[PDB]
């Protein structure tokens, strides 16, 4: 039981009715094309031995109807298969997001927010792509292979074995070899690829002081040599991809040669029409196979995406009182924020209580690209505009709000990019002020702030009567504590 | 051998179809000779076609790798010129390009270019051969062929109103989803933890129906291509069968036309299938090419006279004479790194013109000018490796011992287990920030240079080391060199004979 299979049933199975609908439409389209080829050969051969024009009427009407049906059914099948795959992906995304809303402290924090997007965006696309390049190619290919082997088998069960062996060889060995070559290419020489992140991340932010000296061209030579080595290694590893590229043509050639050889020794036995059909079908039965040179590649990509999706320190205890001020500081490498969430967890006491007491405010808080009113009512949606304006003025955003064309209704396209970093942290501080949590926990609230303001904001926040008054607890995990100050110190290790 | 290989493939497809049709016609009419020549001809035709396909694959792989390498090298070289004004803005794009961002051009060079070349070669040649064997089927196919562009243009012009609206709704809703999923941890530690689950439901519903509309509009091209490439064969078959029943056309010609219609109509379908997989590579190539042509370095050949020149800034009334210590003070980020990098001549001077030794920097010969100078930047050069090499990238050090003694690098080299041989990581890993700065002074202060520029020389340094480096810099200035810093601290301010107060705006 591989994780891909586990995730397949996990994703709320795609409502198999519309899976089989797409499979049937694809089989109908490709079988219609194959039957058009066969009926075409039969019509030509029958018209050769001069008959009266009575059966040619039904043969001709069948030919024209089959052509038009092939076109329209191909289009409809493409639409239906895409519909099924993308509906499945959407429901899987909704379910996975639902699972990311659980009370216990799951991996929902052990991961950042940007790469959480980098998962939830591409992973659902990959899972959709495993329903377009695994339903269609494999299912339609096996059905059409069976239906085209049987037609030759009933005529003669002697060359049908060769056709089946050849179809299996093409449609299995060729994509398997292509996938293996592609996989082995991108992992081979995974040490000269370090030179990419060495040079391109060396001589792209370090350009001027490299340019003043004559060391630029030395770097150019020293990474070009290793890039060339990587290219040679990748070529050597991906050489067996050309064999897989050329295999289907050799398959078709062997198939048609075998068909002609078999038809030579069976022409006098049967009618001319059957001989022509047996001779001309093999060259037109390989259209389904060519649709899956990437099906194995898509399988590998979806497998790695499924593994990535499946992938989805202790601190001391500190006693707290309702109204104390803490100035927790520590070196880079200490669980200061982890201590913050530990205090929040022990204060909240897990689920079972409605009036949540402690809520951590991380520095990397996302900024919604909505109106400022909506962006600020996330913590509390029952705050009047007067309170928001007063908070913005008291944190240093009255002048920023005054220039806004829509006031509090500014949409702020792009999220955090719509405002400055200091402005964004000011909005975060205002949001923390708005929230009515009995215990408020801050994580570096004085970063990226103004030089003449950050000290004052830190002083006011850690003052028990400047911004948060009396019964409100403020815990700050900062790095710029003033040399002369107060409040207890819980310096970690 | 691209065009040669494609010509070989086209020839061995057309000839294989013709030979097969003739063999079938010959051994249907006479079911009693032709087995030896024709069969061997067909076998060798298929064999050479296979060999040509494999050789084409290898050649395309090699060519794509070479093109990727050359393009990456050219992009990196071009972006690394002077004028860091554009560099600070396009470094993200350049870093994206020389990364797993150009590997998407491999499909463009693998499955699209050979497809379009084969479409351009095989289709007219197969049309010619079919016309030679039978002109009515060729006429039908020809009438069909300029009916793909007409219908495609008609469809894409009649319905070019819903596609744009559907795409706009698609991208807006997708951005809504991406930003909402981006902020889930923020909404986790508040009261509203699961109240947003309902919104994603109909947001997904609307996004998926919008993408349904755009997919329904955008597939019509495939429908048109399939319908025409199939109706062509259907009509060819009907015509050949209906006009062959009156004993007035050889079976071989009919079979040849019937077998050659799919060869005419296939490469266009292959190109259409392979097109959608090459849009990303073309975009990456366009982005890479858009950032190469613009830079064109200028400057003159004037040579500053021997000695330490006089630098003057009329805009800020700052004229700095040789042999003295100068400091710059002001707020953070008011064109001071820009001023320095301008007096290195990399970019234009924001604050008026700058005259070196009486002559403007625009007429300066930068090659010789850069050799008279010790430029210590905020972040020194720290290539992964050892300490010894990192001390030698910025040119050879003629007298590293006394410079290290003056700055105090010996206490750094002394504590290192291997002396100047301890391994050093990327960006300074295994090497302390203030001790990184000390390495910077070691590489900078020790150099033959009559002009000294330093940006905050006392970063991450204690009082004793600050005093030592200030004394060393003062001694270097007394050695007859123009030394200018930008330090904005009391020890730095009270260490230079002149103070410049460059202001904003």
């Amino acid at each position: 039981h591989d994780p891909l299979l586990r995730l397949t049933l996990e994703l709320l199975r795609p409502r198999l009715g519309r899976f089989l609908l797409a499979a049937a439409l694809g089989v109908l389209s490709l079988g219609s094309a194959l039957a058009l080829a066969g009926i075409s050969a039969w019509l030509i051969t029958r018209a050769w031995q001069m008959p009266p024009v009575l059966d040619l009427t039904v043969a001709v009407v069948a030919v024209r109807a089959l052509g038009i049906s092939r076109g329209v059914l191909g289009y409809c099948q493409r639409l239906a298969s895409h519909d099924s795959a993308l509906r499945a992906a959407a429901n899987a995304r909704t379910g996975l997001y639902r699972k990311l809303a659980d009370a216990p402290p799951d991996e929902a924090m052990r991961l950042p927010s940007g790469e959480l997007v980098a998962r939830l965006g591409p992973a659902v696309d990959e899972l959709a792509d495993v329903l377009v390049r695994a339903l269609l190619p494999i299912v339609v290919a096996v059905v059409l292979g069976c239906a085209a082997v049987g037609v030759i088998a009933v005529i003669s069960p002697a060359s049908a074995a060769v056709l089946a062996v050849c179809l299996v060889v093409a449609g299995v060995v060729a994509p398997a070899l292509a996938a293996r070559a592609a996989h082995a290419s991108e992992t081979v020489a995974a040490e000269h690829r370090s030179q990419r992140d060495t040079a391109g991340m060396l001589a792209l932010e370090h350009a001027p002081e490299l340019r003043v000296s004559g060391r630029l061209d030395s770097v150019i030579a020293t990474f070009e040599r290793h890039h060339r080595a990587w290219g040679e290694a990748a070529d050597r590893a991906a050489a067996p991809a050309a064999v897989a590229a050329a295999m289907p043509t050799a398959a078709m050639g062997v198939s048609v040669v075998g068909a002609v050889i078999a038809g030579i020794a069976l022409a006098p036995t049967v009618a001319p029409t059957t001989a022509a059909i047996l001779m001309l079908l093999p060259l037109s039965a390989f259209e389904a196979t060519t649709a899956l040179p990437d099906a194995a590649a898509q399988l590998m990509r979806s497998r790695v995406a499924a593994r990535r999706l499946l992938e989805l320190p202790d601190v001391a205890t500190v006693d707290l009182a309702p109204g104390d001020r803490l100035a927790v500081v520590g070196p880079s490498g200490s669980g200061k924020t982890t201590m913050l969430m530990a205090i929040a967890d022990r204060l909240n006491g897990a689920g079972g209580e409605t009036p949540q007491r402690a809520a951590v405010f991380a520095e990397d808080a996302h900024l919604f690209d909505t109106t400022v009113r909506d962006n600020l009512l996330v913590v509390r949606g029952d705050a009047t505009d007067t309170e928001l304006v007063a908070a913005l003025d008291r944190v240093g955003l009255g002048e920023w709000l005054a220039g806004l064309p829509d006031g509090l209704s500014t949409v702020l396209v792009g999220g955090a990019a719509a405002v400055s970093a200091g402005q964004r942290r000011r909005l975060l501080i205002a949001r923390a002020l708005i929230s009515a949590f009995p215990v408020v926990l801050l994580d570096e609230p004085t970063e990226n702030l103004d030089a003449g303001d950050a000290r004052q904001m830190l002083e006011g926040l850690l003052t028990p009567g400047a911004l948060f008054a009396a019964d409100r607890t403020v815990v700050v995990a900062t790095h710029h504590l003033p040399p002369g100050f107060d409040c207890p110190i819980v310096r970690c290790t | 051998s691209y065009f040669q290989s494609n010509v070989v493939i086209a020839g061995c497809t057309i000839a294989s179809a013709v030979v097969l049709a003739h063999i079938v016609a010959g051994i249907i009419t006479n079911p009693a000779t032709d087995w030896a020549p024709g069969l061997v001809a067909l076998a060798v035709l298929w064999s050479v076609r296979v060999v040509a396909q494999w050789f084409q694959g290898r050649l395309s792989q090699r060519g794509a790798t070479a093109v990727i390498g050359e393009l990456s090298r050219q992009v990196l070289s071009s972006v690394t010129t002077s004028s860091p004004r554009r560099l600070a803005a396009d470094r993200d794009s350049a870093a994206a390009v020389v990364t797993r961002g150009l590997d998407g051009l491999r499909p463009y060079f693998t499955g699209y270019l050979p497809a379009v070349v084969l479409a351009g070669i095989l289709t007219p040649a197969a049309l010619v051969v079919m016309a030679a064997y039978d002109w009515q089927a060729a006429a039908i196919v020809v009438i069909a062929l300029p009916l793909i562009p007409i219908f495609m243009v008609l469809i894409g012009l009649l319905t070019a109103e819903r596609s744009a609206a559907a795409l706009t709704a698609m991208t807006t809703l997708q951005g809504r989803m991406l930003d909402l999923i981006a902020g889930i941890p923020t909404l986790r530690a508040v009261g509203r933890a699961g109240g947003s689950v309902q919104r994603i439901a109909e947001l997904s519903a609307s996004h998926r129906r919008s993408t349904m509309a755009t997919l329904r509009i955008s597939f019509l091209s495939a429908l048109v291509l399939e319908l025409l490439a199939t109706l062509g064969v259907a009509l060819v078959a009907v015509s050949v069968g209906l006009r062959l029943v009156f004993g007035d056309m050889t079976l071989a010609a009919g079979l040849t036309a019937l077998l050659l219609a799919p060869e005419v109509f296939w490469p266009l379908r292959r190109v259409g299938a392979a097109f959608h997989a090459a849009q990303d590579g073309k975009t990456a190539a366009e982005q890479a090419l858009r950032l190469c042509a613009e830079p064109h370095p200028p400057t003159g050949h004037e040579v500053v006279p021997a000695g330490a020149p006089v630098i003057e800034v009329p805009a800020l009334k700052a004229v700095m004479e040789p042999g003295r210590v100068t400091v710059l003070t002001g707020p953070n980020g008011v064109g001071k790194s820009t001023l320095l990098q301008a007096i290195l001549g990399l970019q234009e001077s924001p604050c008026g013109p700058i005259l070196v030794a009486g002559v403007e920097v625009g007429a300066l010969d930068r090659s010789a000018w850069w050799g008279r100078l010790a430029w210590m930047p905020h972040r020194p050069v720290l290539v992964p490796g050892t300490v010894r090499e990192n001390l030698e990238l910025l040119g050879p050090v003629p007298g590293l011992d006394e410079v290290c003694r003056s700055v105090g690098f010996d206490e750094v080299l002394g504590e290192l287990p291997d002396g100047s041989e301890t391994p050093l990581g990327r960006g300074g890993v295994g090497l302390s920030l203030g001790q990184r700065q000390r390495l910077g002074l070691v590489r900078a202060l020790g150099a033959p240079a009559d002009v000294l520029l330093l940006d905050e020389p006392t970063a991450h340094l204690d009082g004793a080391l600050e005093d030592r480096v200030l004394a060393a810099i003062v001694a270097r200035a007394r050695a007859g060199a123009t030394v200018v810093m930008v330090g904005h601290r009391a020890p730095v301010l009270a260490a230079a004979d002149h103070v410049v107060t460059m202001e904003s705006s």
